[PDB]
């Protein structure tokens, strides 16, 4: 589900995005007094914020809409489907929907089939740019990895939305790390404040790096509860690759 | 400030298929069309000028010429398909927008040059060309398309943006301190989507305090984002 | 003294301590990936790990499920996975994944998208069964560029044992575990006989040694010597 109880730290950005996404949801009457239309979407460029998808699944979970991705990372690639019209038919039947690519986030064949997917979403943006079947059809890009150059280059911020997202709120390092500590078995004498604030410079992926790279020492010592010293070692275990 | 211009070109484009007593009996027959262009471009200015013909008619929209470079050099065959479907769909209006090895581009450009003129075709449909800048394209495309008259985009004459602002604000709620002369005079080379964009973000910014009425200080405060954004790059 | 301890505690410890991972709440990683176009392998480590423990094992040929069937795939992989998690703890060795991990735009070739939906389907089922599944799944490949980012994504393959430059200890190990079953002597030495196949990159070196056993099985010489090694290297 990944509701608001599993994502936090972007209060200003959800306060700014409720007018981009939540506008056709609960207050569509401002079309006369304001004169707004359906934009292309929104994207967040920079380091991985450990929850780049939990936000889309969160707003989509509160909008009470379906989540249909394009690349089909989890058994949703051929379930719907020239494999280009079935997505628009399911988008016509299911008017509330949020599209977010996660799997896309050799240069000869990988850019060949990946160039076929890019041409697919380009002609889909041409069909949706020319005509429109129903509302509440918006696409969201993902620029968090290094191999993402087409989405960052083709979206400079001229006819789309752009958000500077290197330093989200420092809660992408602190409070979503606390949330990632709520799921796993957490003790009561831990202080995530210092170990969460003392990881500067490297990247924003310190949450997933310290959790996943700390699971090898919680798997080595076989401790029933995760201690702060495990995360302290995980800081070095993720700073060695820098 | 372009009502006489839009009615002059409107009469220049509505004489075929309508009002025939001064079209074929007297012998006008301009079977070539016109060519348009806008310095701001964006397709919304030329779309707002040619949209007067889209009220009661059949329209065709082909934007950009990327479909030639993105694939192998198939040639003008797609233009021939548009020509045969324009012949089978004579009661329509042809409009092309965003008109932007080397030996093939020249031969398909000369073939498109002779095809656009229509040496073996009389007046059956009207063709209107559009691009970002007329200076970038080769001047050879003038004689086939533009043989009647051409028009350039005027200046902020304080009447066009005032009329468009009146249409967009025919039902909006604005305070008394919201003057118009500073707005229509301060702006320069802005399309309808720019004033509609600053009005949209102005009402959306005034909605942050449940204020159904937009003030002038919030309108200029919202305009600071567009004026600052256009000067950043 | 760290490779055998990391792989040791990453292979034999999670194999019979699932309840302890249920207590601590940490999923044990089991995906071991092999890569490197120069060194083929897929036999020394696959049969070494597949023979360190005397239990059941179910190997699969790279084209074991490519029968252009849409509904038979999940039944085959579900039956193999249920006999592997229910019959006995086995180490499944999936080979030739580059032919089943290729995307295609045209929907007319539904068999390729179908088999990549099978590979991605078991790739999702292994993700949903990370909570102490009773099966080990190792994987090997030679062309990772054609592979999809979902295979090399973390959480699936957390171990990547490469073969760029093995030291002498790995030569004594991977060559002792193969010379222990063959006839050795004081002249049998494969250090230069493995350094040369690194200059001239040759595949399936272990299979070439088996060919040397096929040339020494003629009952003309009991102990295999350098003549069949260098001969098996210059011929095949």
């Amino acid at each position: 589900d990944s509701t608001y109880e599993m994502i936090g730290g972007l209060d200003k950005q959800i306060k700014e995005i409720k007018e981009v996404i939540e506008l056709p949801v609960k207050h569509p009457e401002l079309f006369e007094a304001l004169g707004i239309a359906q934009p292309k979407g929104v994207l967040l460029y920079g380091p991985p914020g450990t929850g780049k998808t939990l936000l889309a699944r969160a707003v989509a979970h509160h909008t009470d809409c379906t989540f249909i991705r394009v690349s089909g990372s989890e058994l949703v690639q051929k379930f719907i489907g020239r494999m280009v019209r079935e997505l628009f038919v399911m988008a016509r039947e299911h008017a509330p929907s949020i599209i977010f690519m996660d799997e896309i986030d050799r240069l000869e064949g990988g850019s060949g089939g990946d160039s076929e997917v890019q041409r697919t979403m380009l002609e889909l943006l041409n069909q949706l740019d020319g005509f429109e079947a129903t509302k509440n059809i918006k696409v969201i890009m993902a620029t968090n990895r290094i191999d993402i150059l087409d989405s960052a280059l083709l979206r400079p911020g001229r006819i789309d939305r752009k958000i500077e997202f290197p330093p989200p709120n420092e809660e992408a390092r602190l409070d979503i790390l606390k949330i990632h500590s709520r799921k796993m078995n957490l003790t009561r004498g831990i202080n995530l404040r210092k170990i969460a604030e003392l990881m500067p410079g490297a990247s924003g992926a310190e949450v997933k790096g310290v959790c996943t790279e700390a699971g090898m020492y919680a798997l080595r010592e076989r401790r029933v509860h995760v201690t702060q010293e495990d995360f302290e070692m995980a800081v070095a275990k993720v700073m060695q690759k820098d | 400030g372009l009502d006489n211009q839009i009615q002059e070109i409107k009469e220049s484009v509505e004489l075929p298929l309508t009002h025939p007593e001064y079209y074929e009996e007297m012998g006008i027959k301009p079977p070539k069309g016109v060519i348009l262009y806008g310095p701001p471009g964006t397709g919304k200015t030329l779309l707002a000028k040619a949209v007067a013909n889209q009220t009661s008619a059949t329209f065709l929209r082909v934007v950009g010429s990327e479909l030639i470079q993105k694939y192998l050099g198939d040639g003008p065959k797609l233009v021939r398909e548009l020509f045969r479907v324009a012949e089978e769909h004579a009661p329509s209006i042809v409009f092309i927008d965003e008109i932007d090895g080397e030996r093939e581009i020249q031969r398909t450009m000369l073939e498109l040059l002779n095809q656009l003129d229509g040496f073996d075709s009389r007046g059956d449909v009207k063709v209107i060309m559009a691009t970002n800048r007329i200076e970038t394209l080769d001047p050879a495309l003038i004689r086939p398309g533009r043989i009647d008259r051409k028009i350039e985009f005027p200046l902020p004459d304080e009447k066009t943006k005032k009329r468009i602002f009146q249409i967009h604000t025919s039902r909006m709620t604005l305070a008394d301190d919201v003057t118009l002369d500073d707005l229509i005079m301060a702006k320069d080379d802005l399309s309808g989507a720019d004033i509609k964009a600053i009005c949209t973000e102005a009402g959306l910014m005034a909605l942050r305090e449940r204020r159904m009425k937009v003030t002038n200080e919030d309108f200029k405060k919202s305009k600071e984002n567009v004026l600052y954004k256009k000067q950043e790059g | 003294d760290i490779q055998k301890q990391e792989v040791r505690e990453a292979v034999e410890l999670p194999l019979t301590h699932f309840e302890l991972y249920k207590q601590i709440g940490i999923d044990p990683p089991r995906g071991v990936l092999m890569y490197g176009p120069p060194g083929c392998g897929k036999t020394m480590l696959a049969k070494a790990v597949a023979h360190h423990t005397t239990a059941a094992f179910i190997r699969v040929v790279g084209s074991e499920f490519v029968q252009k069937y849409l509904g038979e795939g999940p039944r085959m992989v579900r039956d193999v996975f249920r006999l592997a998690k229910e019959n006995a703890p086995a180490i499944i060795f999936i080979d030739e994944i580059d032919a089943i991990a290729t995307k295609r735009f045209d929907a007319q070739t539904g068999a390729d998208r179908e088999v990549q939906r099978i590979l991605l389907e078991l790739l999702n089922q292994m993700d949903g069964f990370d909570q102490n599944v009773n099966v080990k799944v190792i994987m090997a490949t030679n062309r990772a560029d054609t592979l999809d980012p979902a295979l090399l994504r973390p959480g699936r393959l957390d171990r990547k044992i490469e073969f760029p430059l093995p030291d002498r200890r790995q030569k004594r190990l991977i060559f002792s575990t193969i010379t222990s079953k063959m006839n050795l002597s004081e002249e049998v030495d494969l250090e230069d006989y493995v350094a040369r196949p690194d200059k001239i990159s040759g595949a399936d070196i272990n299979s070439i040694c088996q060919e040397s056993g096929m040339l020494a099985v003629r009952e003309n010489r009991y102990i295999v010597l350098a003549k069949d090694f260098e001969k098996a290297y210059k011929t095949v």
